């Protein structure tokens, strides 16, 4: 029942700052250390530092001194990491993860990650277009076109449909905008009797679209 | 900082095979080594701590060993769901540092793609652009050639593709390619075709439609 719930994805301009949250539930945050780690696309994981949530002491990787500040709000069971003076080198997915307060730093429970994109480009929400099935398995999907920054989420039928789903990595177009597709294969017999709706969320632009994909 | 050198960078084995991954620390780190598994689209999960102890709930096919500088992580019988990046971590002293990971890939038998083509939606056409999508579904191995043709003319520079990570259940890949045209150009041509070459096919497969 232990969960670490991180704040959502963020677009930030170079030179700005961002404060990422990590809310603990199912345990008391003060009983364990909290760690923060960074993963940049095509690089190795890096440990930023830790914080003792009970009394507030911190250890930083020297590479992140002056870049990251770790705090905790005990009253709300929430750990925070502020990233300052942002540059494109800070674009990454950041996780919080707990480990023992007085012992080893094996990180046994991780947050879901927070994507930060540092860019001067403006946010743009996607258009969502059906990939309609046509002429005993059928394929159908949704095209999630022209958004910035990453990420988006796609589910099918509010999460009730998972088997046979493939949501592809986004591609970056020359316009500077991403596009991705999500497809599913289903029994051809179901096309006239089962509803298929893709649920698309692009949090940075506050875009939520449900699109029915009709045969 | 302490460097963790992880080898091999990639493993390709069929289900049922054993594998051993190695992490070499640049100085002694005693038993302060942890191993994590990161499956596609998920956060890392703890598997082994203090070099050789399985975390609660971890299947018994996973073990680790070592003390000093040479550490290993072993899967006695690789399963399809074990597709993941595995990485080591030292916490002997700060900063914690990680190996660069080993991507465990599943070898399975050749499987030809099922190929599907999707015209642009009328909804998109109202907006001035036309995207044509070709899907290659559930194939193996990953290498595949997709060629777009419009009225039999080979296209270049106006498509993009991406490929999923291996499926955790059947070990296949899928590939999506999008041909992007202006609406005006789309409405000047009739036959839209995607031609697929793959080692599971005895000759290329073409899926096409006639606009309208």
């Amino acid at each position: 029942e232990v969960q670490l719930q991180q704040s959502g994805p963020e677009l930030e301009k170079p030179g700005a700052s961002v404060k990422i949250s990590c809310k603990a539930s199912g345990y008391s945050i003060t009983d364990y250390n909290m760690n923060w780690v960074k993963l940049s696309n095509g690089k190795s994981l890096e440990w930023i530092g830790n914080i003792d949530p009970s009394h507030g002491g911190t250890t930083y990787n020297q590479k992140f001194k002056g870049k990251a500040t770790l705090t905790v709000d005990k009253s709300s069971s929430t750990a925070y990491m502020q990233l300052k003076s942002l540059t494109s080198e800070d674009s990454a997915v950041y996780h919080c993860a707990r480990s023992t307060l007085y012992g080893n730093s094996a990180m046994d429970c991780w947050g879901q990650g927070t994507s930060v994109t540092v860019s001067s480009a403006s946010t743009k929400g996607p258009s969502v277009f059906p990939l309609a099935p046509s002429s005993g398995t059928a394929a159908l999907g949704c095209l999630v076109k022209d958004y910035f920054p990453e990420p988006v989420t796609v589910s099918w039928n509010s999460g009730a449909l998972t088997s046979g789903v493939h949501t592809f990595p986004a591609v970056l177009q020359s316009s500077g905008l991403y596009s991705l597709s999500s497809v599913v294969t289903v029994p051809s017999s179901s096309l006239g009797t089962q509803t298929y709706i893709c649920n698309v969320n692009h949090k940075p632009s506050n875009t939520k679209v449900d699109k029915k994909v009709e045969p | 900082s302490i460097v963790m050198t992880q080898t091999p960078k990639f493993l390709l084995v069929p289900a049922g095979d054993r594998v051993t991954i190695t992490c070499k620390a640049s100085q002694s780190v005693n038993n302060d080594v942890t191993w994590y598994q990161q499956k596609p689209g998920q956060s890392p999960k703890l598997l082994i701590y203090y070099a050789s102890n399985r975390y609660t709930g971890v299947p018994d096919r996973f073990t680790g060993s070592g003390y000093g500088t040479d550490f290993t992580f072993t899967i006695s019988t690789v399963q399809a769901e074990d597709l993941a990046v595995y990485f080591c971590q030292q916490d002997y002293s700060s900063p914690l540092t990680f190996g660069a990971g080993t991507k465990l890939e599943l070898k399975r038998t050749v499987a030809a793609p099922s190929v599907f083509i999707f015209p642009p939606s009328d909804e998109q056409l109202k907006s001035g652009t036309a995207s044509v999508v070709c899907l290659l579904n559930n194939f193996y191995p990953r290498e595949a050639k997709v060629q777009w043709k419009v009225d039999n003319a080979l296209q270049s520079g106006n498509s993009q593709e991406s490929v999923t990570e291996q499926d955790s259940k059947d070990s296949t890949y899928s590939l999506s390619s999008t041909l992007t045209l202006s609406k005006a150009d789309y409405e000047k041509h009739k036959v839209y075709a995607c031609e697929v070459t793959h080692q599971g096919l005895s000759s290329p497969v073409t899926k096409s439609f006639n606009r309208g």
